[PDB]
């Protein structure tokens, strides 16, 4: 449960999140670079749940 | 959401993970809807495009380009997820190569590129939109696209009318069919070099419909048995016939009619007997005639009654020995007999005052003619694996040869008269080490000096 | 959007004459290189008739060559092809292909939905 | 906290209502041992 | 004039989740329900307080008499009894009273103030 909310929360204000929804430009590279960690990180968890 | 926001493709969770989304909506909507772009594939490919529009810059993609073989500007992508936005951005390319790419869009913004004139296509299916499909068919020359399947080519081939070259190296040979699929290059009319490489069993008709206005034809079925049956009599403008590895296995009755044809390749054909050279004199244009890697025992003497010959090759094959007559066409210009089991050469080939280059490795030529030699236009002259024990003294008198190999020869004496040339330096000779000591040093020095420009 | 209709296609016997019909979209028939395509039973797909833009220059296959007339006709939008004297093996279905879409947008390559016809 | 968006308002309701209850026991408790003659 | 590209970019992000939590809000419609039902529930509650304490507060006294027939156990059938918290105990709920009176019109107030304005819709005129 805490590994899960943790993720939760960190993909509930990810801006990739507020772009994605937006869209229904430039993006920064930590910002990319995060983004892509969140995504292996969501899929691992995913896998192991 | 998958159905609204258009993210159909997001995979049902299984136990455990759908409960905690279960108590997650009970509580807020707003965190699984926020969470639920992650587990989508399109969410994911999207993502993987930004990092590639942010890694591969501008500058990474201007300084990856290359020269080609065509001498023109060329980009190779291998193995990427797709295409970065940036590549777009040059303006100055002009050849784009992509392989192994999956699930590659062309977006509009291919418009903004110029000078691009060639595409690529190595096991990519390409989807592209209505305004770069125009841009296409007003500004784009040649196409290659490899492929294993027929579906995996892209449908919208036909649609490019400006198109002037195609590249197929895949395997059209379907179910029991006329090759229907590239039944729609009569819509190219504009088509100049048409390379199929299917291995071929029949000549497809619509080929032999659209070779009628085609100009460079190259089929290689890697000695896949290919028939004509009267298919090379309907075109009358080409100029190429290229049937590399078709397992001809004789010299087929159609090629006659083509007159205008110059440039001709039988390799790899398994040919047994090619005294069908009469019938070649109708070919006033064939000069550059060649039939390397194929099976002669020896070589007509009709060859003399033509004399249009300048590209002429039969290497790698077995002929004892070369008619004086095949010397009789003195515009020769690139003969080149390299394996070939030929004992001497006559000095009839010292008529060969235009001939520039002769490849004569692997040859079991005892001497030179001295006559050869004093034709001054030869520009290269290949020897490897040679029965030749001595170099004759009258080299020295040639000015315009720019090279020559002497190497797996038995030889022991290096001329000194050779020595001397205006147009001479180490690339142009290259020989054994131990043969090149054996001339005097005070040239080296000077040749050396002259070898940094 | 672009979409093609195939019309007339049925049964008859050896000898008769049949005039196949196709209803074309916002596509220009003058425009939009036709062709009039047949699947046999028994057998794969193989093109018949083709009708050209801009000269409007017609290519057949030579099992299909000396009794297959195909045309179009536009302020209409139509396709035609007429067989006279069908012999036995011209049972097939028929569609109609396009390769070339309009003047602009150019967009993908439709099929036919196809009409059986049959030679008894 | 972090857990409050894993408590449905079931959870939360039965939470309050154990609270009360535990009022009610501690009182009743309070009750019996201070007098419950 | 100039501003930062992180403060513009912080403000366009700020632009678009408020006009997307706009268009998610406009559709709920339970905020207001709820706080209507509460406060209606809370004046309701707060009429029948006044009422029922109102009219049993004079019940409470200090002397009482009780004649609770038992004479087989102590031979006596009436008594007189004295509740010594009665005093304390009136001016206790007398207290409570008005405390609950300033409730109920501090909630007729909140009242008054929801039905008299339609507060589903916003001005946003000045």
């Amino acid at each position: 449960l805490e590994h899960f909310v943790s993720i939760l929360l960190k993909c509930f204000d990810s801006p990739w999140t507020t772009r994605a929804l937006s869209e229904t430009g430039v993006l920064d590279k930590k910002e990319g670079e995060q983004a892509k960690a969140l995504f292996e990180k969501v899929k691992k968890f995913r896998t192991h749940v | 959401i998958r159905e609204e926001s258009s993210y159909s493709d997001i995979p049902d969770v299984k136990n455990d993970f759908a409960f905690m989304l279960h108590l997650i909506d009970q509580y807020d909507p707003l965190y699984s809807k926020r969470f639920a772009v992650f587990l989508s594939e399109v969410s994911e490919n999207k993502l993987r495009q930004l990092n590639l529009n942010n890694e591969w810059t501008l500058d990474k993609l201007r300084q990856r380009l290359t020269k080609n073989a065509q001498d023109k500007l060329e980009l190779h992508l291998f193995m990427l997820s797709g295409i970065p936005d940036t590549v777009f951005d040059l303006v100055e390319l002009e050849v784009l190569k992509l392989e192994l790419i999956p699930d590659v869009t062309i977006p509009p913004s291919i418009a903004q590129l110029t000078g691009l004139k060639e595409l690529w296509l190595y096991h990519t299916a390409a989807k592209i939109e209505a305004p770069a499909l125009a841009f296409l068919r007003e500004n784009l020359r040649a196409l290659h696209i490899k492929f294993t399947d027929i579906k995996e080519i892209p449908l919208w081939i036909y649609s490019l009318k400006t198109l002037e070259e195609l590249h197929l190296t895949g395997n059209l040979s379907a179910e029991n069919n006329r090759y229907i699929v590239i039944d729609g290059l009569r819509e190219l009319k504009r088509l100049k070099v048409l390379r199929l490489k299917s291995n071929l069993s029949k000549l497809p008709q619509v080929v032999t419909d659209v070779g009628v206005h085609l100009q460079k034809l190259s089929i290689n079925n890697e000695g896949t048995k290919l028939i004509v049956l009267n298919s090379l009599k309907k075109m009358v403008n080409l100029t190429e016939l290229e049937l590399i590895r078709c397992d001809l296995e004789r010299i087929p009755h159609s090629i006659f009619s083509l007159h205008n044809l110059q440039e001709i390749d039988l390799k790899d054909n398994n040919l047994k007997t090619i005294e069908e050279i009469i019938s070649f004199q109708h070919l006033h244009r064939l000069t550059c005639l060649k039939l390397w890697y194929n099976h002669i025992a020896y070589i007509p003497i009709q060859i003399g009654n033509l004399t249009n010959l300048e590209r002429l090759y039969l290497n790698r094959n077995k002929i004892e020995k070369i008619p004086t007559q095949l010397f009789y066409c003195r515009k020769l210009r690139y003969l080149d007999l390299s394996h070939n089991n030929l004992t001497f050469l006559p000095a009839d080939i010292g008529l060969l005052q235009n001939l520039q280059n002769l490849a004569v490795t692997a040859n079991r030529i005892e001497a030179l003619p001295p006559e050869l030699f004093q034709c001054r236009k030869l520009r290269a002259l290949h020897l490897g694996n040679n029965v030749l024990q001595s170099l004759p003294s009258r080299v020295g008198e040639l000015t315009n040869l720019t090279q020559i190999e002497l190497r797996g020869n038995r030889l022991e004496c290096l001329p000194v008269e050779l020595g001397e040339c205006p147009l001479l330096k180490r690339s142009g000779l290259v020989v054994e080490e131990d043969l090149f000591s054996t001339l005097p040093p005070e040239v080296k020095e000077r040749l050396w000096r002259a070898d940094k420009e | 959007q672009v979409q093609l209709v195939e019309s007339g296609g049925g049964l008859v016997q050896a000898g008769g004459s049949l005039r196949l019909s196709c209803a074309a979209s916002g596509f220009p028939v003058y425009q939009a290189w036709m062709w009039w395509y047949r699947q046999a039973p028994g057998k794969e797909r193989e093109w018949v008739a083709a009708i050209e833009s801009e000269g409007q220059y017609t290519w057949y296959a030579d099992s299909v060559k000396g009794r297959f007339t195909i045309s179009r006709d536009n302020a209409k939008n139509t396709v035609y092809l007429q067989m006279n004297s069908l012999k036995p093996e011209d049972t097939a279905v028929y569609y109609c292909n396009v390769k070339d879409t309009g003047h602009t947008t150019n967009q993908y390559d439709y099929w036919g939905q196809g009409t059986q016809v049959t030679v008894s | 906290p972090a857990y409050r968006i894993l408590k449905p308002w079931w959870d939360v309701f039965t939470d309050y209502i154990s609270i009360v209850m535990l009022m009610i026991a501690v009182f009743g408790g309070t009750l019996q041992v201070t007098q419950d003659k | 004039g100039v501003l930062d590209k992180k403060e513009g970019e912080q403000a366009k992000a700020l632009f678009e989740k408020v006009k997307k939590f706009r268009t998610h809000v406009e559709e709920g419609d339970i905020v207001y329900r709820l706080y209507m039902r509460q406060t209606i529930i809370k004046v309701i509650k707060f009429a029948l307080i006044i009422c029922y304490t109102v009219y049993y507060v004079h019940n409470i006294k200090f002397d009482v008499d009780c004649t609770v027939d038992i004479e087989s156990l102590t031979g006596y059938r009436t008594y007189r009894c004295a509740h010594p918290l009665a005093t304390l105990f009136k001016i206790l709920a007398s207290f409570y009273i008005s405390l609950v009176i300033f409730y109920g019109l501090i909630c007729m107030y909140t009242l008054w103030w929801m039905l008299r304005r339609s507060l589903k819709k916003y001005s946003f005129e000045s």
